[PDB]
């Protein structure tokens, strides 16, 4: 097996409107209080349920937002959807959906949790990144003791994410939360553990990734 | 929402107890934990209920409004946001405020750093940028300083508060910027940690 | 007057919802007689109604979009929601609300507009967003124009532009859609027209690039000596 | 439902009569128009009768199974896109398909045409991108009557009523494609353009110039 996804744009203008929709495994099964439901978190901040629904139309909804918010599916289409109000960029948070099954209609279970959506809101638009190889110019480490990555800039919003040669060179990574480019912009690293003397012998390849764009691009690390 | 306490700090030998409060019903709270920036994970169920096959450190418990919480053997990597969730009134289900967890007594260990040089594109731009990453560190605390020949930080301070890693150990990154006239004319291109006053430095060149 | 406006994404993935946006400005909803209703156009194609809401809140819609479609409005924010689930590729179309309006009892008419909307419904690709300079030009041409033009694999977002020469030369002026296919795995072309003269030989440079993303990789014309 | 004719392909002043049916009842019909990105701009209101804010150059009927659109003082914009709507059933707010007016009375001009070069680019890149470009015609309406060794490949469909040109005339594409090899394998292309007369063309050599 059971697995959960999210999915919806990857920015929202300020005071325009957000949707959002949810799929995955575990096909509608009417089980143990079975439902799905829709949960946010503001920037760092603690955890909100919004609302879910169950294993027929019966269907429940926050009293401070009501109006804010409306919940439904095509059950046919096979995904859980959220729609709302217009937006103050205060509703910027991560978001998720998540699987629920209480019992015999009490007990907690939210016994699974999607990957989520970076929902982001601002009154500007989105922009593409820039992205550079780090390598420097003059070195002194021997054996599998170095490491190397790429710098990325210029992008607006998150995610851009990196892989190691479609993965097939993964070991020894660090990465680095992103940090906002006080232009009002965004920029990341990500770096591998590589041999200091055998670049070229091999190639290592920065595979970058940015959803708002949906720009995806390769470039060599040596 | 659920009232909890905001943050924890024990000794890494000792089994913490955490709470939180049903403000009504909540003999059916479960509970849930938040490692940062990523999706949270399922703890305790029903009530005391051990949930199928995740770390088995994490303990079975229960009150009857204080809903309890505990770890058996605590361990280093256990340092996160905790969280109380519950049913409530016609399905409006409510979520605690999160209690932070520090592990106390361990190591801590002094900054791994990498210093890398601006890049050809940014020089046809008349821009420079160098890139300083800081890592393996413990507490999750930092500072950082620059030497770009005797001048300040320059068009972008852009520092990360520290952040986890995989491992209990810490993380950020800074990136002094510069014109690249600018970078040609200066010769010290230095960036250096004081993490808990500790000196460590890195430095590049052409 | 009256005033309304177009608003939203400018795509979507496959399978996900239409979420698209207009306020009434100018008038109100509580005036009598009058109403709001939704138009859409494919690319190249003809137009098509959808829905409406009247000045008692009656709704109604297509019958052959009715479990796809759905049509809302929030008071505390006097602003209407249109609503599609199923996204598929071809539904990609400009979007229009609009003002309704009537005669005697039930004799209805629509009558203002906001700006319009652009959308393309889609898979996505930006993979590699390249730009070949595949050019309608050189001596080939009898048009007053040999226009310069560049051609595309991968790009998702939307508008395209085109550049070439700061278009110092140019006669007979138009943008052409050259080609197009596959909706947001896009491979596409588009021109400027430089005159009929020889070209392929002589060391021009490029921009087709899509505004959200300010990227391309990319070649010159001059790539063989056999152009003119 | 509706239906409509083609393009109604005449005047400058002569009065041309554009029809739809549908609905015969004259029950809230009316007439739209759709021009280069525009709002669906009105034509025609009422029980099918003229608009307050609009000029002399249109008068729709009543009439009966014509819901009949006359106009008058015709100009090459007017080569935009005409349409027929109505009050159904209720909430049925029935609309039209189409014809685009062609202006024949303004003076217009021959077409002017590109084919794509056996170009110095594509020739490395191993492409044929045999695609025709057309300018300076009016009327504003045309087609392509493709000559080629039969190899009819990545074709295409368009609506030409937004690309007028700069000068006033208008422009528009035309779609086949193919590899590099068939510059030479295949040898008797030309793009022949009618734009309700003319019939102009441009061939290629084997390689660009
Ligand atoms: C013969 O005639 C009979 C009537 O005399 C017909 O029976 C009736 O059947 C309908 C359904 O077909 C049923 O509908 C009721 O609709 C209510 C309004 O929609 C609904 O109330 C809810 O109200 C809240 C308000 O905030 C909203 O948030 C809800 O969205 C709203 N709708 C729904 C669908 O929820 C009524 O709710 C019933 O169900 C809840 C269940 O909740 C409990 O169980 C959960 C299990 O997980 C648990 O988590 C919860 O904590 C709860 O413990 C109950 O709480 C309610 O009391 C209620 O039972 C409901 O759907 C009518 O109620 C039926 N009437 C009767 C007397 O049964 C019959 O179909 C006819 N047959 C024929 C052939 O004609
Ligand atoms: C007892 O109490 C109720 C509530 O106070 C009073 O009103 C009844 O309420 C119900 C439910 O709201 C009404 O049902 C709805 O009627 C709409 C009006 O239809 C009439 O009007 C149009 C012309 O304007 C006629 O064409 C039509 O034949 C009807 O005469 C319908 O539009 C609603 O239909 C839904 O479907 C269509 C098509 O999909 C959509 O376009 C609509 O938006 C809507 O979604 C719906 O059926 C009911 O009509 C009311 N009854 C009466 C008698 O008024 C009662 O008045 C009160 N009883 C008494 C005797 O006072």
């Amino acid at each position: 097996q059971v697995t959960l996804m999210e999915s919806g744009p990857a920015l929202v203008k300020v005071t325009q409107t957000l949707a959002v929709t949810c799929t995955f495994s575990g096909f509608s099964i009417r089980d143990s209080g079975k439902g799905v439901a829709w949960i946010r978190q503001p920037p760092g901040g603690a955890l909100e349920w919004l609302t879910s629904i169950y294993w027929d139309d019966t269907k429940y909804h926050d009293t401070s937002l009501k109006p804010r918010l409306t919940i439904f599916r095509d059950t046919s289409q096979t995904q859980v959807i959220l729609i709302l109000t217009n937006m103050a960029p205060l509703d910027t948070a991560t978001y998720y959906c998540g699987r629920i099954n209480n019992g015999g209609g009490w007990k907690d279970h939210i016994d699974f949790w999607g990957p989520g959506l970076l929902v982001t809101v601002s009154s500007a638009s989105t922009k593409g990144p820039s992205v550079f190889p780090l390598a420097p110019s003059s070195r002194s480490t021997s054996e599998s003791t170095a490491a190397l990555g790429c710098l990325v800039k210029d992008y607006f919003p998150e995610p851009v994410t990196v892989s190691w040669n479609s993965g097939s060179l993964t070991s020894g990574v660090h990465t680095f939360p992103a940090v906002l480019q006080s232009s009002g912009l965004y920029s990341l690293s990500s770096v591998v553990t590589v041999p200091s003397s055998s670049l070229g012998t091999q190639t290592y390849v920065c595979n970058v990734n940015h959803k708002p764009s949906n720009t995806k691009v390769d470039k060599r690390v040596e | 929402a659920l009232t909890q306490p905001p943050s924890v700090s024990k000794s890494l030998e000792q089994s913490v107890t955490i709470s939180c409060t049903g403000t009504t019903t909540g003999n059916s709270v479960s509970w849930y934990q938040c490692h940062s920036g990523t999706a949270p994970r399922l703890l305790i169920y029903d009530v005391n209920k051990r949930p199928s096959g995740v770390s088995d450190r994490f303990s079975g418990s229960k009150s009857h409004n204080t809903a309890s919480l505990t770890i058996f053997g605590l361990q280093a990597e256990d340092e996160a946001d905790y969280y109380c969730g519950s049913y409530g009134s016609g399905g409006s289900l409510l979520f605690g405020g999160g209690t932070r967890l520090t592990v106390l007594g361990q190591p801590k260990a002094s900054p791994t750093v990498t210093l890398f040089p601006p890049s050809s594109e940014e020089l046809q731009a008349n821009k420079a940028t160098l890139v300083c990453l800081i890592s393996d560190f413990y507490p999750g605390v930092v500072k950082v300083a620059w030497k770009a020949d005797g001048s300040a930080v320059n068009a972008g301070v852009e520092t990360t508060t520290p952040s986890k890693q995989s491992n209990n150990k810490y993380a950020a990154s800074s990136y002094l910027s510069l014109t690249s006239d600018q970078w040609k004319s200066h010769k010290s291109y230095s960036c250096q940690v004081t993490h808990e006053g500790s000196t460590v430095e890195k430095t590049v060149a052409p």
